[PDB]
DNA sequence: TTTTTTTTT
């Protein structure tokens, strides 16, 4: 009841290759993409070849169904097989030429294949997987293999698994054996022993029949220029936070990972994975050997919705309106978060740095959005952290040390603001953080490292990251018959360290109250924003990917606008000297002028500062600090 | 008439170093240019190099009078000279640094007509990479890289040949110990038992091994790497 | 054994 004739399962493979097609795109005839990188493997300009079985499912091919349901039910033995056919089209390619010697193996095989000439015979002198060397990986999209951590049981041995999760951790590349070659001392022979699991025995006395009857005792030598090794990886991946069950908490599973899908993730990564779930060598334990890996934070190529913002031009107002509009009006603060977005240069004068990225503190009354703002920002960004003020450690923003009980020994581990390195940390709740855990960011928001000095441990981590914070007010209401120092209760070093601060206040009255009612009355009712002037909008994954877009310019000042950028400094700290309810101003102040700026030119996709940007930079820093004095 | 190849590689050994004897006998050129821990030697105290002569055979000098022994290589000087030698440098050091010393020694030996303790050693530099960056294909290659120095171990005894003594006549053997592994004798030509000898390990010869533990510089990385 | 660190009461 089993079947074990290969030639006509290879026959049915080298099928699909050759007549699965796509059309061109212009009309003009038909791309067959796949004998493509097969042909680009056999002139050596690729290493694997990724096949997606949905493709072979939906072929127009007699027995696709079948050749597609006996891959997923024994997948470890459909790679040999595949192998075997697209070695077998790389010889039909190439001919009686020789593929190019790139590195030391491909050198000692072409050479002592000609020294042995100085089919049978190659196929029994050498493995497979010293003959053949690229590597094969399947894929699946289908529903019907999708999947928990949790789901995968005794029934899914051996067979092609996909599922989704999270990446605890991760390991260091490191080099894998595959095959082991010895020589003999006396006689001059050659053994090859291929390995498979995680542990090998090395054979001790010389196999040859000439000099086992000749008695000679040669011992067998190890030889790593003709031993063929491997990248190697190991993560542990975690379930999302929507497939566990209820009242229950996430399970994890261990990973491994050779070749060419390594080094595509790092800890702080959302993936999808496709692999086989096997046993080690009664009870046994398992692990997943993963075939295909996706990164969700990443995926020249352009939409064509993209392009048509590219064409228009004058996207300003409509990319403010288009963050989260389930929240009603906050024009101004939805252009200050756009600016946190993007933020302006890093500059590195005569080895003394500054930095370049935006920071803003949010204050209000209760319910007016906060957390929603926050908890948008955080899908729309790429690599972002959510933390709240209650939930963290001093050390659970910075870095720890972690002290094994297995071995003893002490290691670092990174916390949010280095997870986010690059990125945002976006931190709630933030007044009700203690003094003495909220010190800790004072060198990140301004230096970008976190150094420390403890046990067996002196180090100094990179921390490059904007911060976004929300808070309430001191007794959590605006009062109007206290200073704005006593409102906003920080010290002046912390404050300084902000480029905006900002305040948004709930106030009763008839009108606007029964607009803002219609507005989330409609949104309940129909599960999406009113657009009532039907202005286009742009969707959450075309804006992420301008917002990536805009990231790659680096917009030069313009010297002329020297003296309008220092005539603003000097006039904003007048006020703080001649006020009655005063605040404080140093001279960070003037850096984050050129920081805003340097920002929208960044929006506009320009390349040269204008004196519009930078006075658009200083009627939000005006807006900002006339929100702190509502009502005088 | 049989001749000597590096395995699977075709590279003879006699070949490379008719030429590296050519650059060693003649290369001036960078001496506009010294270095600023290059440019002094000694006969006692110190001293200035000069620029207009050979540069290697002026840096043997020192070996000769301060009694020094070994030699400092930059390796962009040998670029400068040859590529196909720098290449066959990088690519197989396992193999035939062995050999350049040899030509080393035989260029100072004709020189100054002299020996001495012991034979003067190759240090090749200056060929640079990151810790992250490195492949199975790195793999016995030559490399440089770079960081802060944490911790020091102490010293470590590492053997390089043994001595047996038959436990009935007292006859003794030396035995070198080679690819990490020492062949021990089985029959005592002297007395004439077997499986009679015990290995007296204070007569034997060792050398100096120490572990360092290098660190990370944090200037270089990607986003959310840990030194 | 004794020592050092981070969460909890
Ligand atoms: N202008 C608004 N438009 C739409 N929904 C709003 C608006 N103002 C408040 N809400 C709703 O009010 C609720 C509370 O939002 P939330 O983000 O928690 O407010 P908050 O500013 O965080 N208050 P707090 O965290 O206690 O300081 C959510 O369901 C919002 O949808
Ligand atoms: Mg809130
Ligand atoms: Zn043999
Ligand atoms: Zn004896």
């Amino acid at each position: 009841t089993y079947n074990t004739d290969w030639a006509a399962e290879k026959t049915k493979i080298r099928s699909f290759f050759d007549e699965y097609y796509v059309d061109n795109e212009d009309g003009s005839g038909k791309a067959f993409p796949y004998r493509d990188q097969v042909f680009e493997i056999a002139r050596r300009d690729k290493q694997a070849i990724v096949v997606n079985v949905d493709h072979i499912k939906e072929s127009d091919i007699p027995d696709a169904l079948e050749l597609s349901e006996a891959i997923t039910s024994n997948t470890k033995r459909y790679e040999v097989l595949f192998k075997d056919t697209i070695s077998d089209m790389i010889q039909d390619y190439l001919g009686d030429k020789q593929a190019p010697v790139i590195d030391a193996l491909d050198a000692y095989m072409f050479q002592r294949l000609h020294m042995d000439r100085n089919l049978q015979d190659k196929r029994k002198k050498y493995p497979p997987q010293l003959l053949q060397r690229f590597e094969v990986y399947f894929t699946t999209d289908d529903a019907a293999h999708e999947t928990c951590v949790r789901n995968i049981k005794a029934t899914e041995i051996g067979h092609l698994v996909s599922m989704k999760g999270v990446v605890i951790r991760a390991t260091e590349v490191k080099p894998c054996v595959e095959v082991m070659t010895y020589t003999c001392d006396t006689c001059a022979a050659e053994v090859y022993q291929p390995v498979k699991g995680m542990q090998f025995t090395p054979p001790v006395n010389c196999p040859n029949k000439e000099c086992v009857e000749a008695k000679a005792n040669g011992r067998l030598h190890m030889q790593l220029r003709g031993s063929k090794f491997v990248k190697f990886q190991e993560l542990k991946i975690q379930e999302l936070s929507e497939q566990v069950p209820v009242g229950s908490i996430p399970r994890t599973m261990t990973v491994h990972v050779y070749g060419e899908m390594t080094r595509k993730c790092n800890t702080g990564n959302v993936v999808h994975v496709s692999g086989v779930f096997l046993p080690i060598m009664l009870v046994a334990d398992t692990y997943l050997e993963a075939h295909y890996i996706n990164n969700l934070d990443d995926n020249g190529v352009q939409s064509a919705e993209l392009e048509v913002l590219r064409r228009k031009g004058d996207n300003y107002e409509t990319l403010a309106a288009s963050i989260a509009p389930e929240i009603f009006g906050h024009v101004d603060v939805k252009k200050c978060l756009l600016m946190a977005l993007v933020g302006g240069n890093d500059n590195s004068s005569n080895g003394m740095k500054i930095r370049g990225c935006i920071n803003v503190l949010m204050m209000g009354d209760p319910g007016v959005a906060k957390s929603q703002l926050l908890g948008y920002v955080n899908r729309l960004a790429p690599r972002s952290q959510y933390t709240t003020g209650r939930g963290s450690s001093g050390v659970g923003l910075t870095a720890a040390v972690m002290k094994d009980p297995v071995t003893g020994e002490m290691s670092l581990e990174g916390g949010a603001l280095v997870l986010a390195d690059g990125g945002i940390c976006c931190i709630d709740e933030f007044d009700k953080m203690m003094d003495h855990d909220r010190t800790a960011i004072h060198e990140v928001m301004e230096q970008q490292t976190i150094s420390i000095a403890k046990a067996g441990i002196m180090t100094t981590l990179n921390a490059r990251t904007a911060i976004i914070a929300a808070a309430n007010p001191a007794y959590g209401r605006y009062n109007p018959n206290r200073s704005i120092e006593q409102n906003v209760d920080l010290p002046a070093a912390l404050l300084s360290r902000f480029d905006l601060i900002l305040l948004m206040q709930d106030k009763a009255d008839r009108e606007n109250d029964k607009i803002l009612a219609e507005h989330i009355t409609y949104v309940h009712q129909h599960g999406c924003h009113p657009n009532r002037e039907k202005k286009d909008l742009i969707s959450l994954e075309t804006l992420r990917e301008y917002i990536s877009l805009c990231k790659t310019y680096t917009p030069t000042v313009d010297p002329a606008l020297r003296e309008r950028i220092v005539e603003a400094y000097v006039e904003m700290r007048r006020d703080a000297r001649y006020s009655s309810d005063p605040t404080f101003v140093s001279p960070r102040m003037i850096l984050g002028i050129v920081r805003m700026a340097t920002a929208r030119a960044k929006l506009r996709l320009s390349t040269i500062v204008d004196e519009s940007d930078v006075e658009e930079a200083l009627r939000l820093m005006q807006f900002a600090k006339d929100s702190l004095r509502p009502e005088q | 008439q049989p001749r000597l190849y590096v395995w699977g590689t075709r590279i003879c050994v006699a070949d490379v170093q008719r030429s590296f004897r050519d650059f060693l006998t003649t290369f001036k050129i960078s001496q506009l240019a010294e270095d600023e821990n290059m440019m002094t030697g000694h006969d006692e105290a110190l001293h200035e190099i000069d620029v207009n002569h050979p540069y290697y055979m002026e840096r043997l000098l020192e070996c000769n009078d301060a009694e020094v022994t070994h030699i400092n290589l930059n390796l962009k000087h040998l670029n400068a000279f040859s590529e196909a030698l720098y290449r066959k440098v990088i690519a197989y050091p396992a193999d035939v640094i062995p050999y350049l010393d040899i030509v080393v020694n035989e260029v100072f030996a004709e020189r100054f007509n002299r020996t001495l303790a012991q034979s003067i050693e190759l240090r090749p530099f200056n060929a640079t990479r990151n810790m992250r960056g490195l492949n199975p294909n790195d793999v016995d290659q030559l490399i440089t890289i770079s960081g802060m120095v944490t911790r020091t171990s102490s010293l470590i005894p590492e053997m390089r040949s043994g001595y047996f003594q038959c436990a009935v006549c007292a006859f003794g053997i030396e035995s070198e110990v080679d690819k990490g592994r020492i062949e021990e004798p089985v029959v005592c030509t002297n007395c004439s038992n077997t499986h009679c000898f015990q290995l007296v390990h204070n007569r034997s010869v060792f050398l100096d091994k120490q572990v360092v533990k290098l660190q990370e510089s944090p200037d270089d990385m990607p986003s959310g790497e840990t030194p």
